[PDB]
């Protein structure tokens, strides 16, 4: 039975409260099918530095249908949580270093597989065996409609002020790239200032004028921008990156993981999640 | 310490060139040539290769910390499954000739089976070259799926043996059947088919096609939707499977992608004037 860590991260994996007697609520999805859906038990209020209340909730969504999908083509059993800190994974200096996030979970043997829109990069996979890339994406800007950024390289970024606020999330993929980057220095400095707990609280910040532009993962933003019509995406993809399903070095699911998603891209099955979850609404 | 690697021209992944040595941004790579077709006699002729494909192999020899002697395969091309015996690039790591194999090679289910494949390096999958304008929705359209249910038919085709018909054999059988007769012997004979109106599509690797768009001389021949790819892939490193070079090569690959190296690579050698 493997322990399965998850995070929110909306369309990829969406977070509900369990009905009064502790089932989901049945949807049907854009195509008319039921919407799949799984027990997953994590904290209420993700609040920095208080106690975490674990509660069974309902997750759903693109991730929560590629699990199914790997569970019956390998038959195995799984658990679902949410990462209990909320974050993706960084390693950070505490000369000992460590793990947050879904990546600590994993490394701890608190979790067994990661299975969400987990950035495959360098730093994660001397530690981690990722598989083959489920989704190929990369980096985008989100900000308010009517706001007027060319991309990375827009001077608003490039020689930033306190005037154009912008940022990431926290212990995320995109804050180890800036931070890696001696380029990217400059907004690093003026980013670490500014970053955010979750991508959900930056979208809003975005939506409610606090945050004048989020760097973050494509297939979330152009999900976003494709749902809130006051929200754009703007320049091209920069670190074009993928997500994988994230296990321990010594697994001994990972070759037929791998396979699984091979399959999956070669047979349609992951075009048949883009549609569902992802490319079936537009601004 | 010293690896036997396999590559295959692909133009621009890797470019082959004659040599009396090899200079500028070019390294050395042979191919066995026959001397007649009732002789297994051939010889190994001193060649240049350049590329995409080149200049990755030249980083992870620095970064990886090897040397290598860089052959062309001659037993076939990317790679493909007859009779249960692997041919082309695949066959040359699986029957141990190649510790690695370089160059335009999709990552797919049946070769990850008989080679580990390294991190994807350039992203690919399967596009629809057309002139401007034609209208076809992807590889799901009727015209390609039923496409006797048209009079005339629409004309398409791919270059044989690849990741490419292997996938449309698979997964839309009475499409594969139709196609066979517009099959063509290459990318460059493919282009001229497109352009002299012998051939309406061309169905073949996203990033060979991105590239050929994008130096189309008239900018007439565009890849389908917003240059849309069917089946996500990237072409890889296929090593012998359980290679002790597979861990560091990963790892280097994705050093390469975090310090934007992958991006110089693709404006020195992908992005196009269309
Ligand atoms: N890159 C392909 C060859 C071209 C294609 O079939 O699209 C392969 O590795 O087979």
């Amino acid at each position: 039975r493997l322990k399965i860590v998850t995070i929110h991260q909306e369309p990829f994996v969406y977070v509900k409260p369990t009905l009064s007697d502790g089932t989901c609520k049945e949807e049907f999805t854009v195509n008319g099918d039921p919407v799949k859906k799984v027990i997953c038990t994590g904290p209420n209020d993700t609040s920095p530095g208080s106690p975490r209340h674990t509660v069974p909730q309902c997750c759903y969504g693109f991730c929560i249908d590629l699990l199914i999908k790997l569970a019956r083509t390998m038959n195995f059993t799984y658990e679902v949580h949410l990462v209990a800190d909320g974050k993706f994974g960084t390693q950070e200096r505490v000369n000992k270093k460590e793990w947050n996030g879904m990546m600590g979970e994993l490394l701890s043997g608190q979790a067994d597989m990661i299975v969400a829109p987990l950035t495959i990069n360098n730093e994660r996979a001397q530690y981690i065996e990722f598989s083959k890339p489920f989704k190929y994406q990369g980096l985008t800007i989100l900000v308010k409609k009517g706001t007027r950024i060319t991309g990375i390289n827009d001077p608003r970024l490039r020689n930033p002020s306190d005037k154009f606020i912008y940022a990431t999330v926290k212990q995320s993929s995109v804050d180890i790239y800036f931070r890696r980057q001696v380029e990217l220095s400059t907004m690093y400095r003026h980013m670490e200032k500014h970053n955010y707990e979750s991508a959900a609280e930056a979208i809003q910040a975005v939506r409610d004028n606090k945050l004048h532009a989020f760097i973050w993962d494509s297939a979330v933003l152009e999900f976003e921008a494709s749902q809130k019509c006051d929200l754009v995406t703007t320049g091209e993809l920069f670190f074009r990156s993928g997500f994988g399903i994230g296990m321990r070095k010594d697994s001994p699911w990972k070759q037929n993981v791998s396979l699984s998603i091979l399959k999956s891209h070669e047979n349609g099955f992951m075009e048949d999640l883009d549609k569902t979850w992802v490319r079936y609404q537009e601004c | 310490n010293h690896l036997s690697i396999v590559t295959l021209e692909e133009a621009p992944f890797v470019i082959v060139e004659d040599i009396e040595t090899c200079v500028r941004n070019t390294v050395p790579c042979r191919k066995f040539v026959k001397i007649n077709n009732s002789t297994n006699e051939g010889m190994n002729v001193k060649k240049c290769c350049k590329g995409f494909c080149i200049d990755i192999l030249k980083k992870l020899s620095r970064t990886v910390k090897f040397t290598y002697d860089l052959y062309l395969v001659t037993n076939g091309k990317h790679g493909k499954k007859v009779n249960n015996v692997w041919n082309g690039m695949i066959g040359e790591v699986v029957y141990q000739r190649a510790v690695m194999a370089v160059g335009s090679l999709t990552i797919n289910e049946e070769r990850s089976e008989v080679v580990d494949f390294s991190v994807p390096f350039v992203e690919t999958g399967i596009s629809v070259m057309v002139s401007r304008g034609t209208q076809v929705t992807g590889l799901s359209d009727k015209k390609f799926q039923r496409p006797h249910d048209y009079s005339p038919p629409f004309r398409f085709g791919t270059v044989p043996n690849g990741s490419t018909e292997r996938n449309i054999r698979n997964n839309y059988p009475y499409m594969h059947q139709y196609m066979t007769k517009f099959n063509q012997k290459g990318v460059e004979d493919a282009l001229v088919s497109l352009k002299t109106g012998k051939l309406d599509a061309f169905i073949y690797d996203a990033a060979v096609l991105n590239y050929k768009a994008g130096r189309d001389e008239g900018c007439k021949l565009v890849t389908i939707g917003s240059g849309y790819i069917f089946a996500t892939t990237g072409y890889g490193i296929a090593l012998q499977k359980g290679s002790p070079w597979k861990r560091q090569i990963d790892l280097a690959l994705l050093q390469f992608v975090g310090d934007g190296e992958m991006e110089e690579l693709e404006t020195l050698w992908l992005t196009g004037i269309c």
